């Protein structure tokens, strides 16, 4: 399995980007896709997730009400629109996919909020950073 | 209807889940009492409009088809209500799949939860 980021740059405080990311070479799946952040010097954070298909979504306290992730489907393909982007916002920004196919329903933003438990598949990170 | 542990676990038993995969039958019958509490009728209707279905509250948006469920995969080729039978053997069948096509019990989140790394034997232990 593939997954391809794309977005992310540089930006001013208060501007908005948008990030994507494709999962590829899935016969079934994901089950979730989310998006994690490193920040320098800082915890690795659980930001947005998105119940593939049933489109469920989940976002970390901080980033609640400025981001917003959705599918387009497709090749698994998911975004996240940030608005209202603050220097404290400045990190590396990571795709991830848990590929297990739940038998009963799994809420995806249980794995992003405690640890990135179960999104085995990740992509290459890409750098946000916002000016001012 | 509601099983007996005892009884749930003789049923699975011949069913052949014990050593399924390698999952000790006690596996079975723990994810079985916090899916369901052994009731096969148990549905539990989730926020994407999916339902978790039977005694071991297998998902429509995937699993099985119930017909009210948008994009349902039903990756078992089989109705949803199927699952509702005192006969666990279309659950049994379907549970065999979602484990061998390598999701592991961990396709189960009350297994995952309540059972992984616990002393699971204790579920079949004086039947």
């Amino acid at each position: 399995v593939q997954l391809q980021a794309s977005g992310g740059g540089s930006v001013q405080a208060g501007g908005s980007l948008r990030l994507s990311c494709a999962a590829s070479g899935y016969t079934i799946g994901p089950y979730c896709m989310g998006w994690f952040r490193q920040a320098p010097g800082k915890e690795r954070e659980g930001v947005a997730a998105i119940n593939m298909g049933g489109g469920i979504t989940y976002y970390a306290d901080s980033v609640k009400g400025r981001f917003t992730i959705s599918q387009d489907n497709a090749k698994n393909t998911v975004y996240l629109l940030m608005n209202s982007l603050e220097p404290e916002d400045t990190a590396i920004y990571y795709c991830a996919a848990d590929s297990t196919i739940y038998a009963s329903y799994y809420e995806c933003g249980h794995g992003l909020s405690t640890g990135g438990y179960g999104y085995d598949s990740w992509g290459q990170g890409t750098q946000v950073t916002v000016s001012s | 209807k509601v099983f007996g542990r005892c009884e749930l676990a003789a049923a699975m038993k011949r069913h052949g889940l014990d050593n399924y995969r390698g999952y000790s039958l006690g596996n079975w019958v723990c994810a079985a009492k916090f899916e369901s509490n052994f009731n096969t009728q148990a549905t539990n209707r989730n926020t994407d409009g999916s339902t978790d279905y039977g005694i071991l509250q297998i998902n429509s948006r995937w699993w099985c088809n119930d017909g009210r469920t948008p994009g349902s995969r039903n990756l078992c080729n089989i109705p949803c209500s199927a699952l509702l039978s005192s006969d666990i053997t279309a659950s049994v069948n379907c549970a065999k799949k979602i484990v061998s096509d390598g999701n592991g019990m961990n396709a189960w989140v009350a297994w995952r939860n309540r059972c992984k790394g616990t002393d699971v034997q204790a579920w079949i232990r004086g039947c």
